[PDB]
RNA sequence: AAAGUUAUCCAAACUCGGUCGUUUAGAGGAAGUAAAAGUCGUAACAAGGUCUCCGUAGGUGAACCUGCGGAGGGAUCAUUU
RNA sequence: GGUAAUUCCAGCUCCAAUAGCGUAUAUUAAAGUUGUUGAGGUUAAAAAGCUCGUAGUUGAACCUUGGGCCUAGCCCGCCGGUACUGGCUGGGCUGGGCCUUUCCUUCUGGAGAACCGCAUGCCGGUGUGUCGGGGAACCAGGACUUUUACUCUGAACAAAUUAGAUCGCUUAAAGAAGGCCUAUGCUUGAAUACAUUAGCAUGGAAUAAUAGAAUAGGACGUGUGGUUCUAUUUUGUUGGUUUCUAGGACCGCCGUAAUGAUUAAUAGGGACAGUCGGGGGCGUCAGUAUUCAAUUGUCAGAGGUGAAAUUCUUGGAUUUAUUGAAGACUAACAACUGCGAAAGCAUUCGCCAAGGAUGUUUUCAUUAAUCAGGAACGAAAGUUAGGGGAUCGAAGACGAUCAGAUACCGUCGUAGUCUUAACCAUAAACUAUGCCGAUUAGGGAUCGGACGGCGUUUAUUUUUGACCCGUUCGGCACCUUACGAUAAAUCAAAAUGUUUGGGCUCCUGGGGGAGUAUGGUCGCAAGGCUGAAACUUAAAGAAAUUG
RNA sequence: GUAUUGGCCAGCCGUGGUGACAACGGGUAACGGAGGGUUAGGGCUCGACCCCGGAGAAGGAGCCUGAGAAACGGCUACUACA
RNA sequence: GCGGGUAAACGGCGGGAGUAACUAUGACUCUCUUAAGGUAGCCAAAUGCCUCGUCAUCUAAUUAGUGACGCGCAUGAAUGG
RNA sequence: AUAAGGGAAGUCGGCAAAAUAGAUCCGUAACUUCGGGAAAAGGAUUGGCUCUAAGGGUUGGGCACGUUGGCGGCGUGCGGUUAACAACCAACUUAGAACUGGUACGGACAGGGGGAAUCUGACUGUCUAAUUAAAACAUAGCAUU
């Protein structure tokens, strides 16, 4: 059964720019994602998405601007020390240049480049380049 | 794949791991310790013997000679094995009752070249080395 | 996909975007409640007594002209059964095939059939137990049950 | 106040039995591996000249045969009112 | 290496390291050949025969965001001047204050600033003073707050060792020394960071769990009775007593309030309606065929093989017709068609219980997924007692072929092949492909249900049945193609994997020895389940290409 | 009773305590730690041995003196050596 | 009398030559003979003359006892193993 | 009937004799037709006197505000369940403690020796009265006419 709406969605957003489209289906919705899709907007990375909406779960739809490439999740929540996130960004990440690790805060969720800058750790979640 | 994944399953990562660790051949020799126990030598490199009789061993297909081996007897145990002179014309170095003084072959238990079923080498005789009474730098003792 | 087999059926039933009465039946919800008692005291069931309910006049759902479900409309009346529903209705199928293979004692596939109700049974009476609708020692003797039954 | 002596306690050590663990001696029996030139047939690889293989059961100097039920990893992806 | 040796034994020459080089054993990297990061499981080693289910692992969505002002600290861009200095209402990042239904607990005590009025004084102001009134920063003291996980910052925790700053032991490994002038003298260092799990404090409140009002046994009141207990200091002193008073426990009446229950998941269960199927059990009906028997009619070889031969015959073989008995089995229709968890399941009717999909503005509300041990079913052959024993047919006897033939070919034939009551639990039990969930390309056929439509067909007809066109849900399959994958054969999954993490269980680590020995356990036995080592070897193996 | 607490011991009375989150038992060519060897990261392996802690003086037991010993370059007895 | 059937009916279940890279033996072959030529098992056994057979164990010493070996004068399958 | 020291050296051969023996409490192997072997093997206690504890039966409660009857029996109506009392009656069996003795105590009688194996018959049973009780006979099971 479902275990995982986040990886669902990510899931089908790599689809769509491997393959060429400009538009996704999100059947799942949820904080962690509409914000996850905002760290990402923030940057250029996607588009506009609309957010529909019944008594229900709740659909989602954007549109692809491409310009997109792998988005993926580390399903195992792991802990992150403050020190131990070279290791990580060194892990998977094309360059060091660009590219975003994304983590859960007590101050939200946010990614890393402003953790260093606000000195808070937590848990991951992402990753997308 | 098909691993546990989840956040509180550590023990059955551990268990696995040290369940099919024992497949491996040569960790499971060092767990059980079977040189130690089977080995004609007891987890040693060398040891001194005494020799009983000179024997031939025949190579195998391709090749054709006589390998020239010696029965030798361990002080430590008392068994018996068969070890293979290593140079040219030394079986006139080597005498009944010599006490000589063995190594391996280097391949860990195993037969080396075409020599049917022979593990160890002659090093010393009467404590002089071989290598000095061929290049003639020493004498035996009488 | 599906519990007890091995395909999927996706059956269900789509629920109105409209959380309002239609206008056209323009029927007061203090009326509602003594049919509903009405059919409970005959001897019908909660799930029954719905479907008269929404064919024969009226109502398609009971939730939005009344604002509570039929089960918490009847226990504030004191009207509710003390087993539920679903444990009730299994029941009465594990009696039936027991008295079958005590005369057909050649029937495999029924004895295989037969473990999945009460396992079922098992598995639903758990969940009962730990949320409190059950005292915390009913235990479904397979030999009384059919005194629980009736 | 010494030798001695009465009754408990802590107990080395020895005898006999029971159980567990380690090493090892043996008339005789049944095997496997290597070194092949031997001796008797030709089971398998082609439709290997009886298509091959699996489970089970009996038989036969030896590879092997036969019965029952399967499989194609076959020598057939295919035959019409 | 088998008579001109690139490889042996020697001379010359050359190569590598160098006061050192070789050999044996153990351990690490090489090893993504132990794989959490990060490894195979269609054919190369490997998915349990299938299903149920406990430990254990993992589990859908949803409850305070946004906007409007003020301010500080830091970096960059710009101008200009002398590394230094100022400016942009510059652009940002971090933080702190108020308002928007949100502000942020409370009591006692301490000292005291800013804002205020007085006058001795000076140039709209201030020290003046034991002048006095507010609310707020700090400190001390007391009471109250869902609980764990997580992260930040603190405290405490040997020396040696690790990383690392300084000093020319003549350099270096080291050492903690040293440095300056001329000096009866001066001066310095012997630093710093980490360990990281458990325990003690502090800030953070996203993420993952957990409790709260439903038969109200719910919250508040200086509203108001009551019944129980504890008892300061003040009435000279002590003892006993009482009123008032201060506090605590229990329980009524009245008042206050928007009086307390999330969606109904392309999660799951159950109920309801019309259908659907060679799903299962018990009884029952029918069908030819085979063998035997009875009646009936004739006249010579008949059966069998590549070809012979056994065997049977005027006590009439073989063939013909009618009738009867026994046991097994339901041809043709029958298919890239159905049902079941698999093994498997095909004649009619009656009875008994069960199931999927479909339809649905019914119902409960997270009740879910996979499972070590554990359990039910489990072809054929085989075992123990009966019944039955037509046909085929292990063992076996005869006939042929053959050099032999314990076989392949022929005539018989015992156990068995059937059934009742109990055992056994293995198969190439094969899709050689575990289960749940999401996404990804075009097509036409086909089975079941539902929906829409112009027509046809024949019906005590019309609705309906049946044929045609189209849409949709759920299955057994197929054709073209690769954007993708693999070593390839090929694959709509064997894809979404060096750009590697959806969840859970099982199995393998070069080939033999070996599914053997020993131990344990189940079985009347045959056997099943679990399961090594010594020793030996440089290749075994998969897919494809040319002969 | 000991310097003191304690099922440490003596009497009377209850029936409990641990376990698949691996108890109990068996093997270790096992003293523990600070640490050594080899490296992208994650690890694998060794640690009798100069520092800290524990135990022993052939094997077992028993004791005097003293603040401190179940001491062994202290004593008593048995075992095995001599 | 001639011809078939019958052994859980009475009973029976042999000799002789060649041979495998020291030797030795003989899986295999050729030969005489009748109805067939002792299969699975067991043994100096209450059944073996030669015999106090040969090997191991028990005792200081064992013609006795037990476990093996088997061309067994003359073991052996409902005369049941 | 008894015998020092030795304990089968006697003899064809442990023939005859000796040793163990009751009851209570512990402990008990190989093998197996899972019923047995099993009293396996092997250990400890046992008197007298003075005490303690446990194991039962019968009869009343049982009240009140009236009733018929010679303080009492019935025919009433109700309540109430003594954290169960009081009186009387009667034998034996089991368990615990102290003291005591020339360490003895199933004090006479009564009263199993045991273990490791081989041959042979499955077992209970029967026969040669007056020399042979066995491996002989019979038996259930199996098979044939």
């Amino acid at each position: 059964v479902r275990t995982s709406v986040l990886h669902d969605a990510l899931n089908s957003i790599n689809n769509a720019e491997k393959m060429g489209k400009r538009q996704v289906m999100i059947r799942p919705s949820s904080k962690v994602i509409v914000k996850f899709l905002q760290v990402m907007q923030r940057h250029g990375y996607i588009g506009e998405f609309e957010e529909v909406d019944n008594h229900r779960s709740g659909k989602i739809v954007v549109q692809l601007n491409g310009r997109l490439n792998k988005c993926g999740v580390i399903s195992p929540r792991y802990n992150v020390r403050l020190a131990e996130l070279e290791k990580w960004v060194t892990k998977l990440l094309p360059a060091r240049q660009f590219g975003y690790v994304i983590l859960t805060t007590s101050a939200g969720i946010m990614d890393h480049e402003e953790a260093r800058r606000k000195h808070v750790a937590g848990k991951i979640i992402g990753f997308f380049y | 794949g098909g691993k546990p994944r989840g956040l509180n399953a550590a023990r059955k990562l551990r268990n696995n791991r040290r369940e099919q660790r024992w497949a491996d051949l040569q960790y499971k020799k060092r767990a059980l310790g079977t040189a130690y126990k089977s080995s004609p030598f007891g987890g040693s490199s060398h040891a001194k013997g005494i020799v009983l009789e000179k024997v031939g061993v025949e190579a195998k297909q391709p090749n054709s000679a006589i390998r020239k081996c010696v029965r030798v007897q361990l002080i430590k145990n008392g068994k018996k094995v068969t070890a293979f002179v290593p140079n040219d014309g030394c079986l006139n170095f080597v005498d009944e009752n010599d006490e000589v003084l063995l190594a391996g072959f280097g391949r860990k238990g195993k037969a080396k070249g075409d020599i049917p079923g022979v593990r160890f080498k002659v090093v010393k005789v009467s404590g002089v080395g071989l290598l000095a009474l061929w290049k003639e730098k020493k004498e035996k003792p009488r | 996909g599906r519990l007890h087999s091995k395909g999927k059926g996706i059956s269900a039933s789509a629920i109105p975007y409209s959380r309002n009465p239609p206008a056209w039946l323009k029927t007061t919800p203090e009326q509602v409640v003594e049919q509903i008692c009405k059919l409970a005291r005959k001897g019908a069931t909660p799930s029954q007594i719905g479907v008269i309910l929404r064919d024969s006049h009226g109502i398609a759902q009971v939730k939005v002209v009344t604002g509570n479900k039929i089960l918490r409309i009847l226990k504030s009346n004191g009207l509710a059964p003390d087993i539920p529903e679903d444990l009730y209705f299994l029941i009465k199928k594990a009696v039936a095939v027991r008295k079958h293979l005590e005369r057909n004692r050649k029937d495999k596939d029924s004895k295989f059939r037969l473990i999945l109700i009460e396992s079922r049974i098992h598995r639903l009476a758990r969940y009962y137990k730990t949320v409190g609708v059950l005292p915390p020692t009913w235990k479904y003797e397979s030999s009384t049950a059919s005194t629980l039954v009736a």
